[PDB]
RNA sequence: AAUAGGUUUGGUCCUAGCCUUUCUAUUAGCUCUUAGUAAGAUUACACAUGCAAGCAUCCCCGUUCCAGUGAGUUCACCCUCUAAAUCACCACGAUCAAAAGGGACAAGCAUCAAGCACGCAGCAAUGCAGCUCAAAACGCUUAGCCUAGCCACACCCCCACGGGAAACAGCAGU
């Protein structure tokens, strides 16, 4: 969300998101599936399937999305450029 | 990532999945094999597979490489009484030649658990030392015994500082 | 590090801390440090006695046994432990301080009845 | 059988005949990089006492110790000529070969 | 001539192995620990059956009963007594053999009293010294306050029967006085709660039986596998039984009756069980299910 | 360098450096109640003083050890051979371990690229002209090490007859 005042820019980016909900498969119900290894333009995210009560040992960026999502136990290491919206 | 084709070969879990360990009497091991052939393809593979962790697992047997020397590859094993062993590994897989070699060279399970045992004789649970070498440093970690005075403070008859002010 | 001379001797390296004394067995060179470089540990002694009321002796008496074989010499106080173990005869000096102390005892007594 | 020699036998190429009754050979053992975990073919330089003067540089030669050095850096004699330049004898035919080729077939005997 | 059978036989194993079960979900119930990322393996329908087949091996291996041994006599033996160092040490001292490659009921542990006698070592000082020289995971050399009757009754309360027979064949000889005990006591309470089940697909079962046919309280067991729809493992315990009471009125009863299967059953059930109204009772019930479900 | 963070710009993205966050060690500032344990000159610069090697029926043995320091530095590890030493005495051997031989063995610098005899054969006379090296020879600088401990040094001249000179890198201390 982008505004000229920082409350409009939250209202917008807000209301913006749940318009574009992805639906993230979870092994269990608290943690991915498979290890996941990418890079999105000029960031490597790599995510380890972690056991239960592992926790999130993932950039706090991660952690936040994670809790969103439903995901308790995951390791990820960030590579390259660390861009928040990459 | 990890450079190279196949790079599980630059691993040590890769290194140590080896199962060949010569005899003594193995010193020198000469690999000749064509590189292009349909009958020495396993040859080629046994170079660029087996050949690293049979070295691994036997750091001292001298192991020479020969590329297109001869029609068909072979190997040469030279033991230290002056005999020569020729394997023709031609038509054969790299496990095939792996499994003979470990067969007619390679010692077998009963003589690496015996190296085993009388390596873990060296290492006595009741030797007290290093944690390098021993796994208890002093008495004191015993439980039942007297404790280490760094944790718990002796009492002061068991104190020199004070036997000596009572005697004196 | 070669010594002059010397010879293995199985003796009693002092460890624990201050205080908690705690011998190792060892055999090793006379001309060694006392608590340095050993050829082998052959047991260990905690002389301060445990809630049990016991002091512990723990003998390697293979290795004793093969060491003493080989030549180690020993130092009377190991040469002690071991008689008190029964591996070895009783040493004079143990029998000989025994008699010393029941002298000393006797002597005691006689002097409070004469008070 | 006792020797003072390390190296016992060892396989290698000559690669000098300068020396009277000696050949400067290179005996290439592959040695594992620590970080890497790749073998690398590491190189030394031996003499082997060849009393027949029979080594010809490019060659490949067995060298086994001497019970006892004969020189400053001789320590090996010349065992066998494992594969002489140019005229290398398939070993599990026994028929010359020049490279990969049969000079003479197998099936002729 | 005639030898009653001992624990370890054949037939006896044959007998427990059968009675006690197997069930990989019990046996192979999630560990409690450092966990780790499970690995995934594409299996055929083959491959299954024959990982499960290795799973069921490697159950069985971990079943093993562990053998009934009767109680230890206790070690009285002096190895000498020299009165002149009568008193000139006011402990005892505890000589240990450490030598590696001895059985460690071979080793010679002696204690020179303050008495100046020489001794070979109680078993419950050897244990003591065998632990502290060639330490044991999982045992203490103390022994541990959950031993305490107290505290196996508050287990005992939590159903952590199994738990209770691991913590004491750890820390506990299997001839010793207090693993015999704490062995008898679990089965004791066992028996009185009619808890069999706990010990079912567990090592210990065989083990439980074995004590409940010596002392001839097998009627709780037996009605539980009635109850349970277990007449094959009831009929395996009866014979058990007879076979270790030959000269009984159950097994008299049998042979003179030519009884087999349920009959068998009747037969313990009006002879020898101390409850063989309950057992006839229960073998009724369900003779009545089983007949309803024929019909 | 990581679960990363701040920082280039009017702003964004990328690359990148710097710093922050964590854990130790030493010193300094401010402050500090007790008990136990562990550890404790910056200096291979010079040392006052006191002690640190005696024992024992005389011969012998020990003072070559222990203790210390890190100046120097691929004498430490493996194999072969075999001294001295222990097993009273031979052990017709075991253990331990010198010298000798073979192999392995720190970092930086290639603006250190050539070393200059560094090889071989012969019983010898003597003959051949070779040997090492960009897969780092030769050289310079730095550094005790691979720590149950090991190596080196013991005021300097690497050594120590000799010379310089009169020695705490033994303990306490200056
Ligand atoms: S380290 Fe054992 S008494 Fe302190
Ligand atoms: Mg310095
Ligand atoms: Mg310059
Ligand atoms: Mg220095
Ligand atoms: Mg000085
Ligand atoms: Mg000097
Ligand atoms: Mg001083
Ligand atoms: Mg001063």
């Amino acid at each position: 969300g982008k505004a000229t005042d920082r409350m409009d820019a939250f209202r917008k980016a807000k209301n913006r998101a749940v318009h574009h909900l992805h639906y993230i498969e979870r092994y269990e119900d608290h943690t991915i599936f498979h290890d996941i290894s990418l890079r999105f333009k000029r960031t490597h995210i790599k995510m380890k399937k972690q056991p239960k009560g592992y926790g999130l040992r993932c950039h706090r960026a991660i952690i936040t999305i994670c809790r969103l999502i439903g995901i308790k136990d995951m390791y990820a290491k960030v590579s390259g450029s660390i861009n928040m919206l990459s | 990532p990890m450079k190279g084709r196949f790079p599980i070969r630059r691993t040590l879990q890769y290194l140590s999945q080896g199962n060949v360990v010569f005899k003594d009497s193995v010193k020198v091991m000469t690999v000749n094999y064509n590189t292009h052939g349909e009958l020495g393809e396993g040859a080629r593979k046994f170079v660029f597979f087996n050949i690293p962790q049979i070295q691994y697992k036997n750091p001292w047997v001298q192991i020479m490489m020969f590329k297109n020397m001869t029609p068909s590859p072979f190997l040469r094993f030279y033991l230290d009484s002056g005999e020569q062993v020729l394997v023709d590994v031609e038509t054969k897989s790299n496990k095939e030649i792996m499994e003979h070699i470990r067969k007619i060279l390679g010692k077998n399970e009963e003589t690496l658990r015996e190296e085993e045992e009388e390596k873990k004789q060296l290492s006595h649970p009741a030797n007290f030392g290093p944690r390098k070498y021993c796994l208890r440093e002093c008495i004191c970690e015993v439980e039942g015994q007297v404790p280490c005075p760094s944790l718990v403070p002796l009492p002061k008859e068991m104190r020199g500082k004070y036997k000596a002010a009572l005697k004196a | 590090k070669a010594y002059r001379g010397g010879h293995l001797t199985i003796r009693l390296a002092l460890g624990g801390c201050t205080n908690r004394p705690f011998y190792r067995i060892v055999a090793a060179h006379n001309k060694c440090p006392r608590d340095g470089r050993f050829v082998e540990q052959l047991g260990s002694y905690d002389p301060l006695p445990n809630s049990h009321g016991e002091k512990l002796v723990a003998l390697n008496l293979d290795r004793i046994r093969h060491w003493i074989g080989c030549g180690a010499h020993l130092s009377k106080p190991m040469e002690k432990l071991l008689g008190l173990a029964g591996f070895f005869p009783l040493h004079p000096m143990m029998i000989t301080n025994a008699e010393r102390l029941r002298r000393k005892r006797a002597r005691e007594v006689l002097l409070a009845s004469q008070k | 059988v006792r020797s003072s020699v390390h190296a016992r036998w060892i396989v290698g190429k000559v690669i000098g005949t300068k020396m009277q009754k000696t050949a400067k050979v290179r005996v290439t053992r592959l040695v594992l990089d620590p970080y890497l975990l790749k073998y690398f073919n590491k190189r030394k330089t031996y003499f082997a006492h060849d009393a027949l003067q029979q080594c010809t540089v490019g060659d490949i030669v067995l060298l086994r110790a001497l019970p006892v050095p004969r020189a400053k850096h001789v320590k090996h004699e010349l065992a066998e000529i494992v594969f002489k330049v140019g005229k290398v004898i398939d070993p599990v035919t026994g028929k010359p070969c020049a490279g990969t080729t049969y000079l003479e077939s197998p099936l002729s005997s | 001539e005639t030898k009653k059978p001992t624990f370890m036989d054949e037939e006896v194993q044959s007998i427990l192995t059968k009675m006690t079960g197997l069930n990989l979900q019990k046996t192979f119930k999630p560990a409690i620990q450092e966990l780790k990322p499970p690995t995934y393996k594409l299996m055929t329908q083959a491959q299954l059956e024959e990982a499960t087949r290795q799973a069921v091996e490697a159950a069985k291996v971990r079943l093993k009963m562990p053998p009934v041994l009767e109680e230890r006599v206790p070690i009285n033996d002096v190895l000498a007594e020299d009165k002149i160092l009568e008193g000139t040490e006011t402990t005892k001292y505890v000589f240990t053999d450490i030598s590696y490659s001895i059985p460690h009921r071979e080793r010679f542990i002696v204690v020179r009293e303050p008495s100046g006698t020489l001794r070979k070592a109680s078993w419950e000082e050897r244990d003591r010294m065998i632990q502290v020289y060639f330490p044991k995971e999982g045992r203490k050399i103390l022994t541990p306050i959950i031993f305490k009757e107290e505290n196996l009754r508050t287990m005992y309360s939590q159903d952590r029967h199994v738990d209770v027979l691991n913590l004491c064949f750890a820390q506990f000889e299997p001839d010793s006085t207090e693993y015999i005990k704490v062995h008898h006591k679990t089965y004791e309470d066992i028996d009185k709660r009619g808890k069999y089940d706990l010990l079912r697909s567990t090592r210990y079962f065989g083990g439980m039986v074995w004590y409940f046919v010596n002392n001839k309280k097998i009627d709780g067991l037996l009605i539980d596998q009635i109850q349970r729809d277990l007449i094959d493992d009831a009929t395996n315990l009866v014979q058990l039984y007879h076979v270790l009471h030959p000269d009984g009125q159950s097994a008299q009863g049998a042979k003179d009756q030519a009884a087999e299967g349920i009959n068998l059953i009747k037969v313990f059930a009006k002879t020898e069980a101390q409850k063989g109204a309950y057992i006839e009772l229960t073998l009724q019930t369900y003779q009545e299910a089983l007949s309803r479900h024929s019909a």
